[PDB]
RNA sequence: CCAAAGAAGGUGUUAGCCCAUUGAGCCAUAAACCUGAGCGCCUCAUGAAAAGCGAGUAGCACUGUUUGGGAAUGCAGUGUCAAGUUGGCAGGUAUUUGUCUGCCAAAGUUAAAUACAGAGUAGGAAGACCGAUAGCGAACAAGUAGCGUGAGCGA
RNA sequence: AGACCUGAGUGUGGCAGGACUACCCGCCGAACUUAAGCAUAUUACUCAGCGGAGGAAAAGAAAACAACCGUGAUUCUCUCAGUGAGCGGCGAGCGAAGAGGGAACGAACUCGUUGCCGAAUCGGGUCUUACAAGGCCUUGAGUUGUGGCACAAAU
């Protein structure tokens, strides 16, 4: 007696079960909740350590690779140098202010570089440097008044200063135009794509012509 | 600079006055003990290049070891349980000669850190490597920012542990990505994320 | 783990007119021969040890 | 406001942005008696909405 | 000991095998009498020591090196491609 | 600089439409550059040294005339074709060199 | 729980239910998908055909992502238009943008009949989702 | 009668008030650690105002092994072995051509998130677990008595 | 005579040796078992064996992904995914990687090379309270090259 079932493929036939004569190889989540309580501990430990500075530092806006999460936006590593530039800082200098930089993203569009450069704007518009000597002030740094004021940043993403990544806006409702009443677009699309289909053997037969 | 000559020179191996060097040197090192001081590297521009310099601490030491495949140490050459596993000659081993040579070394002489290694010579019979050693309790070594920190206890026998150049290039570390996925951060280490079995609390 | 396993014990075979259960090896003491691993064996093991997954 | 509600033995104290299932139903038998003060009262519509807000 | 047959024999077989023109252009060394005018000459403009050093740079406190021969692999090297040198001298027994 | 983008998921030159901006220079661009210095040196070393067993073979070819023969050799000898090509033309600029 | 379990029932029926001819014994058809080919043939044959063998070509690299193609209806297309959107919708007249890949979507299919017209950019569409959509007052925007 | 203390241990029966406990707080302190990179003095340091970059290497061949890696994922032995003047590597079906993308191997150091699947030190918190044939072999002068030539076995 | 090179012998100052080895790193490496037989396969790149370190280790700073509107050291987590990948007497069975949500992250540096310098270096004595990242002295090492400045976060 079998009977319709699945095939089975559990996949069990290694020592992983701990016993008599096995180590076993398993991995429980019995310390999860403790160590959710430990992370938040050291958060919390971490940024009473490094105060007034915010806790995470401030990282740029990049678009998620591949045709499936190229609509998506997230947090890179940091900055370009060229962004830097853009914003009128030093990327040896902006490190020690407290922005992430990264040499390795390159710009290939003006449109990144932009909101970058505008989350940097922001943020060195709402920076509060403090004197390295405060009875000797310099140009850029703070006063009494504003080191006395203080306050720190602990949001997840280090984002009070600059706000969450931001998406395209939506398009407002509209009427459809007469050019799109008239066109027909599985045609231009098909077109479209059939031109890169069957690109190779199109010129090979545009050849021996 | 007069390395460029130096290293131009060292690449053309198979040039007759290369021969007739290697010629001489693979002679006398036939004629020599199996690990041996020297005072100074016989390629000063390659053991510059993998970090010897010549300061007080710093040692170069030439290793040799016999070529060919690996022999499996059983009686009579006689195998047991499945036929896979019957060779007796054909099979080689999993680490390089260059490796052996830097273990051999450092295992002889367990006062010194063993810092890297490069090919001096080659025989039909033996191989030469001249291995560089540091000595962790000299004060030139200890005071120096570049070699500092070889004097740390987690580098005792790095040799031993797969940690060099030959160990790194035996263990697959040469490739980063999709050519050594199962390979990073060891075998043993994906291996353990692969095939751990894992209970998430709630399931 | 290795709470009713850690004995060398053999089962002794047929033809010594005694159950087939593994027995403790060695003599000298009260253990000797005295029938290991079952979850039915006094110092054995129990039925099915619990995991902590 | 609990400094004075701790020490008493048989008195059990709650935050109503927290309400547990095992005090409001201990043992899985409803019909727990609550009191309300008027401040965490007011809230119930709030934390928990209506049948249409 | 074995060091001594090693390199006498090292030597012996230095002369017996044939010896390519680039290593055997060492062998062919410039005459004695020439060869002691120029380790003179070199001997004659020989770089400063430490103390002439100290001294020369304790003087100059107060407010180059005299000429010299080019010494070192890098520093002639260096002296060599740009043209800078009128003689160079070479060893012939460098290992 | 860049071709700019259609705005279709189809076609040449198909993608979302931004402003594209131009290749930067990086410090890897040397690497295409031609090496002077080092082909100064590399024919200095050349020079002193002679030439290479595989070096006389492929000479004696190309003296011969047996090109194709001198391409195979190099070929198996180094493993590649491009490694071949460029072998038997420094042998052959060798020869024509003299 | 174990106090439901056959075992709790079967306390003193001295073979929980498996007979004393046939009894209980470890492996008597062999471990796992065994014998699919011997002995296992019938089970395998009626209740998976086409278990053995091979069909088709190899793709070595398999990437989901460039192969993300998810796609809607025009009959579900309400799901993506809001509530006054919709109510403030007619041919001729001013109408809601749907926005496919933001929404998850990459191709537009044709079944059913759209409900309320609207303007939709997509990746994709089928021939038929094109007229249909046209007919209905809307229309379909390429995007990528 | 206390309760900012109801805390669960002890005391001759079941103890908030018999005892210990259960707080704020006080005293002391080798260095190290933290504090306008705490705050002085001497000394010592210190800020700004053209070329080419890792050679028995990488590749190839054969053989072995390993991998999901499949005309060969990584590695090993031997053979023989580069390029850098239009370079090299990768782009998961072999070859020869082109065109595009990334990246620049063959030298080295680096915290934190991760493990502790029969470790150890100093402390803690416990448990819908076991309750002396159970739970560790061992709640006891237990790796003890005892056995074996021995490895070991072992109450 | 003497020098250099290559090797010895003593004095002086140090280090290695064994233990631990649960996790971690390198090598070596089975069979029982499953395939209802069994040889490839599986168990398993596991057990046993040898060697090595730490409080974590290992990895780590692109000769990386990808093919995007692009991402951006390493490690780990969920997912990808028991997979319309793939490997398999294509049988039994094995079987990952991009991307995305996250943890963590002041995360970056050092040589060699190439240019410009060329002992400015390092050890010893001795003095500054001082085996100073200091000053003086020292052929003692070192020019068969120690050290400084510049190399894309640069100008
Ligand atoms: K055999
Ligand atoms: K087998
Ligand atoms: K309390
Ligand atoms: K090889
Ligand atoms: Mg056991
Ligand atoms: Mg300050
Ligand atoms: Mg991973
Ligand atoms: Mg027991
Ligand atoms: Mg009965
Ligand atoms: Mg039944
Ligand atoms: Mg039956
Ligand atoms: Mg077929
Ligand atoms: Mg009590
Ligand atoms: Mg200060
Ligand atoms: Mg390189
Ligand atoms: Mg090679
Ligand atoms: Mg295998
Ligand atoms: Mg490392
Ligand atoms: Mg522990
Ligand atoms: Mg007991
Ligand atoms: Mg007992
Ligand atoms: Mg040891
Ligand atoms: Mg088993
Ligand atoms: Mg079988
Ligand atoms: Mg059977
Ligand atoms: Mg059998
Ligand atoms: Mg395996
Ligand atoms: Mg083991
Ligand atoms: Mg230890
Ligand atoms: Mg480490
Ligand atoms: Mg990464
Ligand atoms: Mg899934
Ligand atoms: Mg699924
Ligand atoms: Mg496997
Ligand atoms: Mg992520
Ligand atoms: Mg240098």
């Amino acid at each position: 007696p079998k009977g319709n079932n699945a095939i089975p493929h559990v996949h069990q036939k290694k020592h992983w079960n701990p016993c008599s004569s096995q180590k076993g190889n398993v991995k429980v989540f019995l310390n999860q909740p403790a160590q959710k309580h430990r992370r938040r501990r050291l958060r919390l430990l971490k940024a009473k350590k490094v105060f007034p500075r915010p806790l995470k530092a401030l990282r740029p806006q990049v678009n998620c690779p591949t045709v499936r999460h190229n609509m998506k936006r997230r947090l890179g590593r940091g900055f370009s140098p060229a962004e830097l530039k853009a914003a009128g800082l030093n990327p040896q200098y902006a490190a020690t202010i407290g922005i992430r930089v990264d040499s390795r993203r390159k710009n290939k569009s003006e449109e990144g570089m932009n909101v970058n450069v505008q989350r940097l704007k922001t943020y060195m518009s709402k920076l509060v440097l403090f004197p390295m000597n405060h009875k000797k002030v310099q140009k850029g740094e703070a006063s009494e008044e504003e080191v006395k004021a203080a306050t720190q940043d602990r949001s997840r993403f280090g984002d009070a200063a600059v706000g969450a990544v931001v998406y395209p806006s939506a398009e407002a409702p509209r009427a459809v135009s007469a050019e799109e009443k008239s066109m027909c677009v599985y045609a231009f699309l098909k077109k479209n794509h059939s031109a890169v289909r069957f690109f190779g053997t199109r010129s090979s037969r545009a050849a021996r012509k | 600079g007069a390395f460029m000559y130096l290293n131009e020179l060292w690449k053309k191996k198979s040039s007759d006055v290369m021969r007739f060097i290697q010629r001489i040197r693979s002679w006398e090192f036939r004629h020599q003990h199996t690990v041996v001081r020297l005072r100074r590297p016989t390629r000063p521009e390659k053991a510059r290049m993998l970090g010897y310099k010549t300061k007080q601490g710093f040692c170069v030491f030439r290793v040799r070891v016999r070529r060919g495949g690996r022999k499996r140490p059983v009686h009579k050459g006689i195998t047991y349980g499945k036929p896979k596993t019957s060779g007796v000659l054909g099979m080689k081993l999993n680490k390089n000669n260059q490796a052996v040579a830097e273990q051999r070394l450092g295992k002889r002489f367990g006062n010194l850190r063993v810092l890297n290694s490069y090919w001096v010579n080659m025989d039909s019979t033996f191989k030469w490597y001249e291995v560089i050693a540091v000595d962790p309790m000299c004060k030139t070594i200890r005071r120096d920012p570049r070699i500092n920190w070889i004097v740390n206890s987690v580098h005792k026998h790095r040799e031993q542990r797969g940690l060099t150049s030959a160990g790194r290039k035996h263990r697959g570390l040469r490739h980063k990505g999709h050519k050594a996925s199962k390979l990073r951060p060891s075998y043993r280490a994906a291996w353990r994320r692969n095939n751990r079995i894992v209970f998430l609390r709630k399931r | 783990r290795l709470s009713g396993m850690n004995h060398s014990a053999h089962s002794w075979g047929t033809g010594r007119a005694v159950a087939r259960i593994p027995r403790i090896s060695g003599g000298g003491t009260s253990t000797s021969g005295a029938g290991a691993f079952g979850n039915m064996c006094r110092g054995g093991r129990m039925f099915a040890p619990t995991k902590i997954f | 406001g609990t400094r004075a509600f701790r020490n008493i033995f048989g008195l059990d104290l709650a935050n109503v942005s927290a309400l547990n299932l095992l005090h409001l139903a201990p043992g899985g038998h409803v019909g727990r008696f609550v009191i309300w003060t008027q401040s965490a009262f007011e809230q119930l519509d709030k934390i928990f909405g209506t049948f249409t807000e | 000991p074995t060091f001594v047959t090693m390199q006498r024999k090292k030597r012996v077989l230095q002369r017996r095998l044939k010896v390519p023109p680039a290593l055997n252009q060492f062998t062919k060394v410039l005459d004695r009498a020439s060869r002691n005018e120029a380790l003179k000459l070199i001997k004659k403009y020989a770089p400063e020591t430490r103390k002439a050093r100290r001294e020369r740079l304790q003087k100059v406190a107060e407010e180059k090196a005299p000429l010299a021969v080019v010494t070192g692999l890098q520093e002639v090297t260096r002296a060599i491609e740009k043209k800078q040198a009128r003689m160079v001298v070479i060893a012939n027994n460098v290992d | 600089a860049p071709t700019p983008r259609t705005g279709i998921i189809a076609g040449f030159n198909k993608g979302h439409v931004t402003t594209r901006r131009p290749r930067q220079p990086s410090p890897n661009d040397r690497f295409a550059v031609p090496h002077k210095h080092l082909r100064a040196v590399k024919a200095i070393i050349a020079d002193l040294v002679g030439l290479s067993p595989l070096e006389k073979r492929v000479q004696e070819f190309l003296r011969v005339g047996k090109e194709k023969r001198a391409l195979k050799y190099c070929k198996k000898r180094l493993g590649d074709f491009t490694a071949a090509k460029k072998k038997r033309s420094k042998m052959e600029e060798a020869l024509r060199h003299a | 729980p174990t106090r439901f379990k056959k075992c709790r029932h079967q306390r003193g029926s001295t073979f929980c239910g498996y007979g004393r001819v046939g009894k209980h014994r470890k492996h008597e058809s062999g471990r796992g998908n065994a014998g699919g080919m011997h002995h296992h043939r019938i089970n395998f044959d009626k209740y998976h055909p086409g278990y053995f063998g091979k069909l088709g070509m190899d793709h070595y690299h398999r990437k989901k992502n460039p192969m993300w193609k998810p796609t809607i209806n025009l009959n579900n297309l309400s799901r993506l238009i809001a509530a006054e959107e919709a109510a403030k919708a007619a041919k001729g007249g001013t109408l809601p943008v749907v926005d496919l890949q933001s929404s998850g979507y990459a191709k537009l299919l044709g079944n059913g009949h759209i409900q309320v017209p609207c303007i939709v950019k997509a990746r994709y569409v089928s021939k038929l989702a094109d007229k249909k959509i046209r007919k209905a007052g809307g229309a379909v925007v390429l995007q990528a």
